[PDB]
């Protein structure tokens, strides 16, 4: 039943996936053990797209956990909702790519690839129908980036039909955490845009500020950030996994949001961003929600829409809402943000109301916009690239592992091409 | 009468010279002799206004009401009674230019049963463009050996299918990638290609025979793209000069619509090729600043042929029957649009080895 | 027994058919099981047991809607044989529903419908419910309509689709689906009815006076429309006119076969006391330019046909007087060779509103199937939208990659242009 | 006969269209072979890249590495082995265009002794552009006689030295002014000039011999008058077709430019600026800033075809001016 396969890569990838499966289990009333104990039969019924039933109500999440450092999966085992997985899935190495993409693609990853590929394709054949692949990963480290690239290459070479969907965590413009993360991201996204069809730009400082001010948080732990990502991803597919008055799926988001093959990089968005106790200073309702969802204050990247145009938007409106008000609101935001809006492509909106709301929250929406503002992010990434490239800054680590600058030059050329496409369609 | 014959021969040679030196692509519309089975099934009417203009009136009732005088003037139009020599006569100067040190690409646009393999391969009966081109190339090679030019021929065979590159020469499954050379950004090569050095025309004939046997082993021929790259290097010891040229023999897949008798993925790749080619040629006609050359493998492989320093040929193989009149007229429209196209000026490359 | 059948495809089709069949079971005193605790023999096959199975088949490529109707109150109403279900939606592609996945269930549904036809004694026609801009509502329906015309041709293929709205556009690729299905529907449709969304919104706003209606109300109005359409078959009236006369009565030309619906009274329960419900006043109300179901100005298009359907204790004398008075109006317009186009479907079977619905119990109700040159402007604007989207060949890769070519795109466009030429030449 | 020349008329119209589409303005370079009196002259290292590109290199290794790149591309390159026939092969289409009613400019550019006079006038042993042009023009007129066309040639000889025009066909010194034509504001005419009517090649040969004799050339006799004067030869074509009218008028401007070496350059610099502005599609062209450019109003328009030859001496001492001439040519090719 149009099932979906779930992939893990990097520490960030594994953690965000962990909280994501906790969120989904909350959605469908699933105990940490694996036995169903919710009251809504409807969730349990359609649970096959995620939780493949094994025996007696114990549902194994369709999860593949890939890493080269056993610590992350050790934490998952120790952590709750880790034992719920079928332990055969924890397919990991021992050495570690050491935040080195070449190591993540030709060293230990290059041998763990088959030992994870067997399990993933056995799970795929165990499922009835398949839709795509969600590489829940990060571009921060080299591991979850290099092996992720190799794995998507393999999946594309074996499955041409499916619609993969990587939730890449784009490096922060300012709060840089890795000395050579620009090289890692550039090399990864080269092969991605070579094969992939949907990525995302999530900035750690973006969520840091969002929780600092919008959420009134003082300790932006990675718990908060990866909780937001989980809610976002969950909303991406609640259309498929749940009934609705006007239902959508991954296919809709795949074939509507891409006017062109390459131009397939995305920006998510979610509402409502209520703070801890802000239920009084405003009254919760869908108009104020739609107002506070499209602003640059409630984006996900550092790519300010004040320098880009929303090529397409795919608001989902998970919950119960009125089409009339959202039509009026999109018309009005078209009127006001026309400057930051593709004049060449009109009537760009994808209201796909899905009936079921999230737990304990009456109204919800997931913004998905193809803002022509990522090119600034790619320009800063390529500038970091060339600045580190004039002196080949700490290039010995990559070159020593049988790798040549030809690929770096090509990846930089292709990112310049991506910036050219973004600007060429933003101005035109 | 001898002066009249000399004037006629020189006029024909000058016409060949101007039409080959003509910029961009020498769009040629060839109508093969109609098959008797399809003739009695259904056929339409065609009239040749001249040797380079064709008009498929088809004198229909509804099709005529939609499409009447379909007269398109090209560089050369071939009658159904035209022989193989009639189509190799103007390709001979093309091969001369290729051996001069120019990159050359040859295309054959047509549907199933058009006669594309009759153009290049030539069908088991008679010969095609490929063997006569090889013979002319070797004759010019010996002539330039008498002129002191030592030339080497390098052959690489590639087949493009459903985004997966297949080596026609090697049956082993290999991951093929096409990349620009390190020496120059314009020339683009393919990695891990089965590349051999031609020793004699007999070896080339045997290689062609085994390649075509694999191709037949690989109705896929009706709807598959194969790319032949013949790279030539000519060294002159006395002059210490190297002349480099390439020949690109490319047979496009069937241009027929999906209809009913067609599989999904092959149709999809055919659509990729045709749609991307149409988009890039219309952008070139629109003098667009950027041509999205890196969307499909077909245009990216032939960057020198399409966006570099090369001269390209169009062979418009069209079935003259009415049952395929829509596709025939659409192909004629594409041929007219690409005849209106322009290409970068041809540049001869001379490499002096003084250093 | 003038027995006819209906098919329902796509979310619009299935929900509209659900409404239609709930209303029929209510008007006939039919329980959800399928018995009445003759007239109804035209749509309900009588089993050996005390059960009247509807002569309808719900088919969709996506199991969600058929699944929900199986979970609806009317599973016992439907013989589970008819509920033909696919696996994945048409991804909003005419290409899909007409070339890729259709050729795999069309045989099954054709066998189903031929089984029903051989079950039927005297076959009248077909009632297909679907969308126009929706993928399956265009592809799959064009495939079925041509296939049935091949099968019968002589039967009354009555297409009852949804015309997409000018301003609000839920999907993004509607121009493609519309132009393609019309390219493949014009040459084999007896007559296709047209319904718009903005008009139903305006009607429920200013006439029903409801601020927040769901699709259930839209479908309720559609259901009352079809019930009034078919009451002549289902019941005896003073002047009964059936579907067979409709082909010759409505269209003046073989190809100009796109009438638009209109229901009256359209008032809520409050205005029932404020109105004494005369036949003349509703006769005027159905003709007013803000009461039609299609966003056009009927004052700006010469009428070619106005089939007026009535129900309840209505005498033809006052109806004749009222239509004569409306003929004397200045704003109303007609063509030359049809100066007497007023054919009336007077009937003395009062309509009944569903319990818990919106409309009140009205002794009389009238529906008019207006067919006028006013919808030519709507056709022109949709063709313009398609032409501008196709100008830069945006999105076209999907359709070409599921069995489509631009040549017949332009052929369909010139077919639309010829349709407009026919419209203007009938206008003069 | 009639059909033959009708097809010839269509072919020449299409040839004019082709020439207009190509760009009309074409630059060629010709190198004079060394003579018997210059065998002890230091030459230059001429590396022939193609038939459209050539690079000149100084023998002195001290300056060879201090000049960078000296490569220049043209439309066609003529080596010393090239005969006058090869040069004239690129002029006959322009002669046809003149027959068709278009204005043609033929220019020879270079330093003193480069061969501009040899390129244009030539020698009795090997005739230059002018005699071959005259012979082809008379043969074309004989051909046009078959299609009613009556062509009459009006030749004017004048010389420009210091922005003052002198008549070479008469010793009666007068004051001549260049004024706009009576029936065309764009066309130009000069008063008081002797406009003889040419009847046969012998007549025009006598006219050019008389003009040369009255010119009093001193290019090598003091390097005062001929080496700093412009020899402008103008051939007017008046095509007249009977029973159909629709006459056509063309002009052939054979100009032998003065020396481009450093010391009048007043006319040469203005001609260079005008040519560059034409290549740049400039809205305003400084035509009236020099007598030579003022005379060539109709022959430097959009439909007019301009031809230039860059003659360079293959000698080391002529390197400093050869590089300037090739830089002027590169200002055209790029
Ligand atoms: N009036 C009304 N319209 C509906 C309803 N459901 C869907 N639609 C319309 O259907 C259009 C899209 O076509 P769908 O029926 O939803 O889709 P489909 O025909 O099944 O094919 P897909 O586009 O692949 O899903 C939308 O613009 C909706 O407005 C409904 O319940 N009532
Ligand atoms: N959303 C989210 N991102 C994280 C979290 N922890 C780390 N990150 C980001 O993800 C990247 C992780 O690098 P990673 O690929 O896992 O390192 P590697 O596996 O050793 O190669 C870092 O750059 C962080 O920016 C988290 O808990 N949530
Ligand atoms: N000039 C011609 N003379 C004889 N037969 C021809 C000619 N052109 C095409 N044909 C026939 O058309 C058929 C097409 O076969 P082939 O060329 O392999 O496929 P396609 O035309 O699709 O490339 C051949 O079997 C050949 O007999
Ligand atoms: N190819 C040649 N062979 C022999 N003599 C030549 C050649 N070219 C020029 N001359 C000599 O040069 C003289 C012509 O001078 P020239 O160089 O044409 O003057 P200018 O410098 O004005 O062009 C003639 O007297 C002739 O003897
Ligand atoms: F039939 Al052929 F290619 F078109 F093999
Ligand atoms: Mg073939
Ligand atoms: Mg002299």
């Amino acid at each position: 039943m149009r099932e979906i396969v779930h992939i893990q890569a990097g520490q960030c990838g594994n953690q965000i996936g962990a909280k994501f499966w906790e969120v989904i289990s909350d959605e469908h009333g699933i105990d940490p053990t694996g036995t169903y104990h919710g009251d809504s039969d409807l969730q349990l019924d359609r649970i096959s797209v995620y939780y493949n039933e094994a025996t007696g109500g114990k549902y194994v999440p369709r999860a593949i956990l890939v890493d080269l450092e056993p610590g992350t999966m050790d934490s998952v085992r120790s952590g709750p909702f880790g034992q719920i997985f079928r332990p055969d899935n924890f397919v990991f190495g021992q050495s570690g790519a050491g935040n080195n993409w070449a190591k993540g693609h030709y060293t230990e990853g290059a041998e763990l690839v088959d030992s994870v590929l067997d399990v993933v394709r056995k799970e795929a054949e165990s499922c009835d129908c398949l839709q795509g692949f969600q590489l829940t990963h990060s571009l921060g480290g080299g591991t979850g980036s290099g092996m992720g690239t190799l794995l998507i290459s393999k999946i594309r070479e074996e499955y041409p039909d499916r619609i993969m969907n990587t939730f890449s965590v784009v490096p922060s413009p300012k709060v840089s955490d890795t000395v050579v993360e620009p090289y890692n991201a550039t090399l990864s996204v080269h092969q991605l845009v070579e094969n992939t069809d949907e990525t995302y730009c999530i900035d750690n400082e973006a969520l840091y500020d969002i929780c600092f001010r919008t959420l009134k948080l003082t300790t932006p732990t990675y718990g908060d950030l990866n909780h937001l990502v989980s809610a976002t991803m969950s909303g991406v597919t609640t259309c498929l996994r749940f009934p609705g008055q006007l239902n959508a799926d991954l296919r809709k988001l795949a074939v509507n949001m891409v006017p062109f093959p390459r131009l397939h990089f995305f920006m998510p968005g979610f509402a409502p961003l209520t703070s801890r106790g802000s239920q009084q200073y405003r009254a919760l309702t869908v108009p104020e929600l739609t107002q506070q969802v499209f602003d640059a204050k409630n984006m996900m990247a550092a790519c300010d829409p004040r320098h880009g145009r929303y090529l397409t938007v795919a608001a989902v409106f998970r919950g119960r809402m009125s089409m009339k008000e959202v039509d009026e609101q999109m018309l009005n935001v078209q009127n006001k943000n026309s400057s930051y809006f593709v004049e060449w492509i009109p009537n760009n909106v994808k209201t796909a109301v899905c009936d079921i709301p999230p737990r304990g929250l009456k109204m919800a929406v997931t913004f998905i916009g193809n803002s022509t503002a990522i090119q600034e992010l790619f320009k800063r990434i390529s500038e970091q690239f060339t600045a580190m490239f004039r002196r080949k800054a700490f290039l010995h680590w990559y070159t020593g592992e049988g790798m040549d600058e030809m690929e770096f030059t090509e990846a930089e050329s292709n990112m310049n091409d991506l910036v050219s496409e973004y600007q060429q369609y933003q101005d035109a | 009468k001898e002066q009249l014959f000399q004037s006629n021969m020189e006029r024909k040679e000058l016409h060949n010279t101007v039409m080959d030196l003509r910029g961009n692509i020498r769009v040629f519309c060839r109508i093969r002799p109609p098959l008797e089975s399809e003739e009695n099934r259904m056929c339409c009417t065609w009239t040749y206004h001249d040797e380079s203009t064709v008009e498929l009136q088809s004198i229909d009732a509804q099709a005529k009401s939609k499409m009447g005088q379909q007269i398109f003037s090209f560089d050369q139009v071939f009658h159904p009674l035209s022989s193989q020599s009639d189509i190799f006569e103007m390709v001979s100067p093309l091969i001369q230019s290729a051996l001069d040190g120019y990159n050359i690409c040859i295309f054959a646009y047509g549907q199933t049963g058009s006669g594309k393999t009759y153009t290049m391969d030539g069908v088991p009966e008679s010969v095609g463009v490929i063997p006569r081109t090889v013979d002319l190339l070797f004759d010019s090679i010996r002539g330039y050996r008498n002129l002191g030019w030592e030339y080497e021929i390098k052959a690489t065979f590639l087949e493009i299918k459903n985004e997966v590159l297949y080596d026609l020469l090697s049956n082993e499954q290999k991951d093929m990638e096409i990349r620009m050379a390190k020496n120059n950004k314009n020339d683009i090569y393919v990695s891990n290609i089965t590349e051999e050095t031609v020793l004699d025309p007999n070896h080339l004939r045997h290689l062609m025979h085994t390649a075509k046997m694999n191709r037949a082993t690989a109705e896929r021929s009706s709807r598959s793209h194969a790319v032949t790259k013949l790279e030539l290097i000519g060294r002159h010891a006395e002059k210490q000069e190297i002349s480099v040229g390439s020949i690109n023999l490319v047979d496009l897949a069937g241009s027929e619509s999906p209809k009913t008798s067609t599989r999904m993925t092959e149709t999809k790749n055919i659509n990729r090729s045709l749609s991307e080619l149409t988009n890039v040629i219309l952008a070139l006609l629109q003098k667009q600043d950027h041509i999205p050359y890196r969307n499909s493998k077909l245009t990216h492989l032939l960057m020198p042929s399409l966006g570099g320093n090369s001269k390209t040929l169009m062979f418009i193989n069209v079935s003259p029957f009415q049952d395929c009149f829509q596709e025939s007229v659409k192909s004629l429209r594409f041929a007219a649009s690409v005849n209106s196209c322009k290409m970068t000026k041809a540049k001869r490359n001379r490499y002096l080895n003084n250093s | 027994m003038r027995e006819c059948i209906s098919i329902h495809v796509g979310q619009a089709g299935v929900q509209i058919g659900n409404a239609c069949w709930e209303l029929y079971c209510l008007e006939h005193g039919i329980q959800p099981d399928g018995q009445m605790p003759d007239s109804f023999n035209t749509f309900f096959s009588e089993t050996g047991a005390g059960k009247h199975v509807p002569r309808a088949v719900f088919v969709d490529l996506e199991p969600t809607v058929i699944d929900e109707v199986r979970t609806g109150t009317y599973r016992q109403l439907f013989h589970p044989e008819q509920l033909i279900t696919g696996k994945e939606d048409a991804a909003n592609n005419y290409a899909r529903g007409h070339y890729t996945i259709g050729k795999e269930i069309i045989d099954l549904v054709l066998d189903r419908i031929r089984k029903l036809a051989d079950q039927c004694t005297g076959l009248q026609g077909f009632l297909v419910f679907h969308s126009f801009g929706g993928g399956t509502g265009s592809g799959f329906t064009s495939l079925l309509m041509e296939r049935l015309s091949v099968d019968y041709g002589k039967k009354s293929k009555l297409e009852f689709s949804i015309y997409p709205a000018p301003q609000v556009s839920t999907a993004v690729v509607e121009p493609y689906n519309s132009i393609l299905t019309t390219h493949t529907t014009l040459e084999h449709s007896d007559c296709a009815f047209m319904v718009d969304n903005e008009a139903i919104y305006d009607i429920c706003r200013r006439n029903l006076d409801i601020e927040r209606p769901t699709y259930t109300n839209l479908n309720r109005l559609i259901s009352q429309i079809v019930s009034s359409i078919t009451a002549s078959l289902r019941f005896d009236g003073a002047l009964n006119v059936d579907l067979t006369e409709f082909q010759t009565n409505l269209v003046p030309y073989p190809r100009i076969h796109f009438p638009l619906a209109t229901y009256a009274p359209v008032i809520s329960a409050e205005k029932a006391y404020h109105e004494q419900l005369s036949v003349a006043e509703i006769t005027n109300a159905c003709f007013e330019p803000a009461n039609q179901m299609v966003k056009c100005d009927p004052r700006h298009g010469k009428y070619m046909a106005c089939c007026l359907l009535y129900r309840g204790d209505v005498v033809p004398k006052d109806v004749n007087a009222a239509i004569a008075t409306i003929k004397t109006k200045r704003s109303i317009q007609f063509v030359d060779w049809c100066p007497t186009g007023f054919k009336v479907g007077i009937n003395y079977q009062p309509p009944t509103v569903v319990p818990g619905g919106d409309l009140a119990k009205v002794q009389r109700a009238v529906c008019m199937l207006s067919n006028t040159t006013a919808i030519a402007e709507a056709w022109a604007r949709l063709d313009h939208k398609f032409d501008l989207m196709y100008a830069k060949r945006a999105f076209v890769h999907w359709y070409v990659g599921e069995g489509m070519e631009e040549g017949e795109f332009s052929e369909a466009r010139e077919d639309m242009a010829a349709l407009e030429k026919d419209y203007e030449e009938v206008g003069v």
